[PDB]
């Protein structure tokens, strides 16, 4: 016995459903990829190890 | 005409006419060279045609690379010269092996003198064997063998 509350609170989230706003207007798309970040790694070695 | 590999060669030092059994193993040895100096002479109604006069010998130096081990007798020796005490002489014999390890040619130097020793670089993010670097200038050089 699950509630559709339960499944709104602690299930995962599927991709298939969303909006997307660009400036102020709204506007329908297909599809939406790309929103990675990114760092650099700065590394030092001496000589005692 | 079958030429001869680069990396197959042994160095043996003989000091005071006895050879060193540990300073035969060298990473790299440079190539030995003769050039005989010359100089260009022109006549006053020749010229169409060149002269070449000939002069002494240069020899060129003897370049070892090794890596960092147990000491040697090489390795005194160097010491000692660049210590600043009494210059001493060595002897070099330079052979390029076969399959069979006989010397197909072989290079004798005379009155060989460490004149310098240096060092690789501490590096702390290399992946590299340390590297000693000797250099020796020798009075006269002649070859003996069968290839050359």
């Amino acid at each position: 016995a699950i509630t559709p509350e339960q499944i709104a609170v602690e299930y995962p989230i599927p991709t298939y459903r969303f909006v997307v706003s660009v400036g102020d207007e709204q506007i329908p798309f297909n599809n939406v990829s790309g929103l990675d970040v990114h760092y650099d790694v700065i590394e030092y070695k001496d000589g005692i190890g | 005409y079958t030429p001869s590999v680069s990396h197959r060669f042994i160095a043996s030092f003989l000091f005071n006419n006895i050879p060193s059994p540990l300073d035969i193993a060298f990473q790299r040895i440079s190539g030995l060279s003769r050039e005989l100096q010359t100089t260009q002479y022109s006549q006053g109604g020749e010229n169409a045609r060149n002269v070449w006069l000939a002069e002494k010998i240069q020899h060129g130096s003897l370049h070892l690379e090794r890596g960092v081990m147990t000491v040697t007798p090489l390795t005194l020796m160097f010491d000692r010269v660049l210590r600043g005490e009494k210059a001493v002489y060595a002897d070099v014999v330079i052979m390029l092996l076969n399959e069979n390890s006989v010397p197909v040619a072989s290079w004798t130097l005379s009155n060989a003198l460490p004149v310098r020793w240096s060092t690789g670089d501490f590096d702390a993010n290399s992946n590299a064997v340390l590297v000693n670097s000797l250099e020796l200038r020798y009075q006269d050089m002649r070859w003996l063998g069968v290839k050359v």
